[PDB]
């Protein structure tokens, strides 16, 4: 695949960037309505741990995933993060995000089909920390001014979860 | 150790936090819970054919679990008798053998050692491979269901469901094929006491309504009402001799499928067989939605349709692993729609599960201070308001929110606890719900 | 585990290594310390109106401290006593009830078990919520500072305080409104043993010369209940700058301390104090630094440090007050830094069983001390010294041996025997 | 407000990367007197944990803070790692900082109001090794080829800090 | 030294990405021949907690070192692992590299000496989870269009090492 | 436990899995063989003049090893008399005084108590210092290589390693001026029991061909009655290093020497590549000439240190190509090491589950195919590959158990082979043959 020009790369980690900042300031609906696309799918698949010698398929859309969603399922997801009774929420915690490794492709329409690594650090109450790491495959379209993500996949490097969820967006 | 601990008050219906805390009870349960009952492997389904295999754990134990060339189901210890190096890392796969990488000892599918490198050449054939079998675990198999255990003086496992299995043969065999499970499962280590996520879905109606109250405002339906706990009786409450219970709320089976619509065509295109095979007050079980475990530590939802073992890793943390529960006649996208709507509400990035993380936690943690520590946790709504059932076996509780399946499951750990045998347990077959005082509830609820 | 425990000698003036590392002892610390002693928990400033609360530690056991709608002060563990889920998770708030987030039972501001939801319906009104409370923690307060107590056969707070009260009384009370604390508090986690800050803090002026090198005439003080200080003669600042808001403060209200308490407290009154109130609250008069060390287990603690400032000081000269002393103590603090491998190392080097096999050394100035005619007490000559390591084991190890409060009070007249120097001043 | 020009975004990521190589090397004079303006407040408040109906103010720099310096009072932490009597930095310790997600923005009299996440590895003695998340909003103004920052608010992640300091510079 | 231009640092930070994917991806064979030169000297030194006063040089190449390669020496460690006998990887392991303040300097003969900063999020197994930070001090060239490394020298931050092996590339 | 555990079966030659597990177990270990046996602390050339130092560990506790003015050597324990702070935190280096860094209290090259800040004004001259020093350990050394020891009646260490000197000697001595110890060390934790790693070196042959697989696709056993050991691979020495040739070359310029003074079938060992273990803790290959020393932290976990063994007469280039060659296959980053990591920590860990923990581990490969051997001293079992040297280290291990003192095992010194019931096994195979 070709890569995109310096300045389309620029736009993309700048658009990963706002992104961010959206979802580390609990600006959910925002980050829904203007960075993610109606037709969007966003898929966390299960991967099991398999001999090199296993000659079975990937895990596919059809098959286990923690996150397979369409849009009106993430947005079950975000609005009930806006109820004042998620107890767990109140107060509230923290995530960070380091993104890195951002390399965006030219596809098809204009639209590009971008790679990146996640690191995400958890904080709550008062000694709780976590920290996953994960792969993202995402294919972004234009919407001037910006971008919306329309297929996302996101790729954990973990087996066995180390957290008591999995409940945040990437 | 007194042989009848005040750990556990049945009179009163109340725990001692100590058991959610201390490392001696622990042990204790180890001995006496773990290594003694029969403990959920899984299902034929994650493993269908000749040579399929999956590794789980049986509390802290690692095994193996094969299905066999004549199509039986083995397990052994996943840890080689060399010098203990575990024999297999894969979570699933097919293999005729399994082979320890430090040394290359093969052990087949039943955990016998078949070969040993250099065994002419460097240990004479004076190894004995007969003696050297990685450990075996009895296998048993209810509708598919594939259970273990550790100890040889153990009732049968159809013995150990007991009376349940009137209320397992409902959904397990139900009116079609009956259910399976479908992996890979989710895994991931909680905070907590064991005994917290398994009360919790044994007999936890109560919480639902408060702890889910967002997420039950975001799917509408009939669980909404629950919401908040507020004035608006549902349901029912079962528990039985070795433990095992669950809490229904009538009609409610597909009430968390958003989309939903294979699964409630799938039980109205079935109930007819359920009525026929199993009777009309066991239909009514077949569409509800239950809360359930079995003893001591395999979770359920029929309906909502997780299915969750809880793998103790020590006092203060676990495991668990979250597989779907589908019909395994039920069409390719009826199996992965529910599968979708299970996990995207009790997986690890659950809608509802995800509220009930710190409810576990906290419940364990508060007690490493000695002060909160020495106290009771009450188990006592509904006391008296339950008792034996002229239909429905074991011990069964009017409403859908009370403590019958708390009381029900502590009354059989404090029994395990306190029984240095199965045979000890076994002596008490009969009067195992004489602590159930209420004998003429039924008889009065249903002719009034 | 006897009546005369031998990791605490007191002759000699020793402790056995074991006291930072072996955890039956912290178990019994816990016991027949944390379960029985009075421990800080904050200040009437923290929570300084009706509904106003604060959660906290009392060792291991979290608690909720209500300030009440008349007034008065209640604390209760942070637990339900339905299947035991933490009841608050906020550090502070105003609050008329305090909701348990798992079935939702309602605990009123004492920790009564008010409210439960569909207690009608599906308790049946059969639920005794008189026997369910969120189970009471004694509270008393002395010159606002509030304190809390497990055993109901304890001492007053007053009495446990004691003869300690004569030095409190010149920095709490003070020449003016008197002293109180200001948060929010940081918080952190350090791996040592609960002891090794406390005595730090308790007696020794020895290190910081050494220690605090950078940045950059006296006595010390212990008492029956362990309490102890170091006074360092005309020191109340001396991080803070000499015109400011704190040192006018001093200049204004010294009188007042001469007037009330007599010339011998205006003299403490000007000093530089590190202190500690037994067991394990520690603070530094002057820098204004306030600590609680919260023990974790025998090799780790977790520390919140506040601030002290007058009641009556202006907004600006608390603000400053707050500023030096967090630059200074806080957990990026200039003195406070240098502190933490002290700490830690001291306790993790008993890892080894070898190195554990022996005792540590507290006998500086030993015989230059004893009963004094003005100061009540044991009164060590010299800022430098470890007078008050002295009075703090001795407590610590009377409290060990005895079974009960009745059995430590049998001792009281008996308390300094081992301070045998009688007529040193 | 408006992000900055690709190549303004460029020179501050580069200010950046240099900072945190004169603060990962103990240049600690060079990076006070080169990068930091003399009417600098240098602050990282401390936040509690309140329930959301709590309708308290956020903390102000009158209130509790970890920092809360002008340039003064940080010189003065500066120089008191140079004293050759910092045992605990005798052997000397090792420090990392991963920063990401840096947006610039454009403020008045040609400022700019710069957001980033920064991870802080530290690492001394055999085993010991500390990890910290913090949020930095900094006001920054050009100085002859580079910056010079004039405002800096560190937020962290964690309530209760698990490492037996907070002394080292963002 | 002389900062290169802000279009030759993206070029050395696509470079950079791209030998992270192919580390990611187990694309060993394509790394050592596509991004390392014949001339590689790769070197891991071991340094050791020596007081301030301490006067003895800094580690050399003819020292201890964990690594201490040329190109065939490279080879055999890349080579080993398409043998299909290293258990160890057999289900294989995950590992994410997050590499920041890249920093590259004009060197002689068109040659760049360039700085990162690079933390290792290594998974296996279960639940095992293992973490690296590291500088990385490289001597680029020109490979028309691209780059090969001919000096890397790694520096751990750590001096016990909390993993079983460090048995990966950077 | 008793004075006669049945946690090893010398017999039979199997052991409980709660060797590698179980807590009370361990801390027997820490009374009974840490604090009891010699511990190799390093070698004299890793602090080769007065006043160099290095920081080691015994077991769990941690000490200061100072090269005195006198040329000798101590050693005392890293901690502080006052309130026990740690007084040194450097690797190495020079000092003629080692100060702790919280109240300044100044210990000597050998422990004692020489100086404390305002001695005459805050402590009135009171203070015995005498009384406070440094709590020492006991030092001793062969060729070099220097041991600790905390207990006051424990033999020599020449006694100690008894007639494994007469191995040790061949290598250690050897044809030139011997071999020494060359760092900075490599230190990494290993989430395993110790005795996984000790026993992997002490006589494990049977793993190399399958675990190191991948990396090699690129003889007799010993041991003796204090449980050291070891396996050789004849005319092997190099075998495992990439580049010849300084190794190579030293091997063959020293061999005939050897031959003199250690005689014809000590020259056979000189040549070969060794796996070997100094009991409790300490491991080595001769040939590829790694060096380690397996520091336990409880039950599962330890903390392994790795240097170099070089020729101490050897040429800077080739002790660099030795050390380049011994860290490529066995350092952190070992073509080899590495393979091992997981066969360690497994081996440990699956006895977390009771069930699992619950049996005896197999070492009876090649059982009565060794015994008394005319010429070696010890036993000898046919073979590099078998289990005899696995055999001798937990016969030993157990006899340390079950001992209360050293004296209770030196009553024992004339019985300790019995349990190698093959007594005239080397005369056969030697006669028939
Ligand atoms: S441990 Fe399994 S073959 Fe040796
Ligand atoms: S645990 Fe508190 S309301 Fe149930
Ligand atoms: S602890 Fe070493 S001098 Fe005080
Ligand atoms: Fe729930
Ligand atoms: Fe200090
Ligand atoms: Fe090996």
């Amino acid at each position: 695949q070709v890569p995109v020009t310096p300045d389309v790369h620029y736009a993309v980690e700048a658009h990963y960037r706002a992104e961010v900042r959206l979802l580390q300031t609990g600006q959910y609906r925002e980050w829904l309505h203007g960075m993610v696309a109606e037709d969007i799918h966003y898929w966390m698949p299960i991967y099991e741990q398999r001999f090199v010698r296993d000659r079975r398929p990937d895990p596919t859309p059809d098959d286990a995933a923690i996150y397979n969603d369409d849009f009106e399922e993430l947005k079950q997801r975000v609005e009930r993060l806006y109820s004042g009774q998620v107890w767990m929420e109140d107060p509230p915690s923290k995530i960070r995000y380091f993104v890195s490794n951002v390399e965006a492709f030219e596809a098809e329409n204009g639209e590009l089909d971008v790679l990146s690594n996640i690191l995400v650090y958890r904080n709550r109450r008062q000694t709780e920390v976590t920290v996953h790491t994960l792969g993202r495959e995402d294919k972004l379209r234009q919407d001037g001014n910006g971008f919306k993500v329309f297929r996302r996949k996101l790729i954990l490097d973990a087996r066995v979860t180390q957290d008591k969820n999995l409940y945040f967006f990437c | 150790m007194s042989g009848d601990t005040t750990l556990v008050d049945t009179v009163n219906a109340s725990q001692s936090r100590q058991v959610f805390w201390d490392r001696d009870v622990y042990d204790l349960e180890i001995e006496r819970i773990f290594s003694r009952a029969w403990l959920m492997l899984g299902h034929k389904s994650l493993l269908p054919k000749p040579g399929d295999f999956i590794t789980t754990y049986m509390a802290e134990d690692k095994i193996i679990l094969s299905h066999q060339s004549d199509g039986t189901f083995r397990a052994f210890i996943n840890s080689c008798t060399h010098r203990g190096n575990q024999i297999c890392h894969a979570d699933s796969g097919n293999a005729k053998a399994f082979v320890c990488n430090y040394h290359g000892w093969v052990y087949g599918q039943d955990g016998s050692l078949v070969d040993v490198p250099l065994e002419s050449r460097c240990y004479h054939n004076k190894l004995d491979k007969q003696e050297l079998a990685a450990k075996s675990v009895r296998v048993e198999t209810y509708k598919g269901f594939i259970f273990g255990c550790h100890d040889p003086e153990a009732p049968s496992l159809e013995d150990y469901l007991g009376e349940f299995r009137f209320y397992l043969d409902t959904i397990w065999e139900g009116g079609g094929a009956g259910l399976e499970l479908l992996g890979p499962p989710m895994k991931s280590l909680l905070h907590c006491n064991w005994k917290v996520p398994v009360e919790n879905f044994v007999g936890d109606g109560y919480h639902v309504g408060w702890t889910h109250a967002a997420a039950l405002g975001q799917i509408g339906g009939p669980l909404a009402g629950l919401a908040g706990n507020r004035a608006d009786d549902l349901g029912l409450q079962f528990t039985t001799r070795h433990g095992h219970g669950f809490g229904v709320i009538d009609n409610a089976a597909a009430a968390i499928h958003r989309k939903g619509d294979g699964w409630n065509k799938y039980l109205e295109d079935t109930r007819g067989e359920v009525r026929r095979k199993f009777g009309a007050d066991r239909e009514r079980l077949y569409v509800g939605h239950w809360n359930g475990a079995i003893f001591p530590n395999c979770s359920f939802l029929y309906g909502t349709n997780t299915f969750k073992i809880w793998h103790p890793r020590g006092p203060h943390e676990i495991e668990v692993w979250t597989y779907t529960m589908v019909p395994s006649d039920a069409d390719p996208a009826t199996k992965s729609a529910i599968q979708r709507e299970a996990t995207r509400t009790f997986g690890t990035a659950g809608t509802l599960e995800s509220d009930d993380g710190e409810n576990m936690s906290s419940a364990t943690y508060v007690n490493r201070g000695v002060i909160t520590r020495d106290g009771m946790m009450n188990s006592t709504m509904g006391v008296g308001y339950e008792g034996p059932h002229p239909v429905y076996p074991g011990i069964v509780g009017i409403s859908f929110i009370g403590e019958t399946s708390y009381r029900g499951f502590y009354r059989f750990w404090k029994e395990m606890i306190d029984a240095p045998d199965w045979a000890s347990v076994k002596a008490n077959d009969d009067n195992w719900d004489s602590v159930f005082t209420n004998r003429n509830f039924w008889n009065e609820k249903l002719n009034a």
